[PDB]
């Protein structure tokens, strides 16, 4: 009966479920707590945001250097959603 | 030629809903 519920998926969960949240312009791994209190933790950590989009770890995407030649870069996560991106 | 490393601070959050 006790529940968790996201405005920003418009969703219920029970505790210990986990989802994906947006927010801020980003996808956040939540989990319902509960704790008598709807409690939710989310994260970005795991995560990277770089150029408006959100990636998983491992990842790869391009971009041009803002120039004048691409960028590949990758999704590390290492904790603090850290990604690089280095010339091609 | 330029190399770029992002990462996040205050990545982690916790809110209470009821």
């Amino acid at each position: 009966e006790e529940t968790c519920f996201d405005k920003y998926t418009g969703n219920t969960y029970r505790v210990g479920d986990t989802y994906e949240r947006p927010k801020d312009s980003m996808i956040w791994d939540c989990t319902c707590i509960g704790a008598g209190r709807g409690r939710i933790s989310c994260t970005i950590a795991n995560r990277c945001h770089e150029g408006g989009q959100s990636y998983k770890i491992g990842d790869t995407w391009r971009r041009p250097h803002e120039g004048g030649y691409m960028l590949e870069c990758v999704c590390l996560g290492n904790g603090k959603g850290e990604w690089t991106c280095k010339p091609i | 030629k330029g190399i770029v490393t992002g990462a996040v601070s205050d990545h982690t959050t916790v809110e209470d809903t009821k």
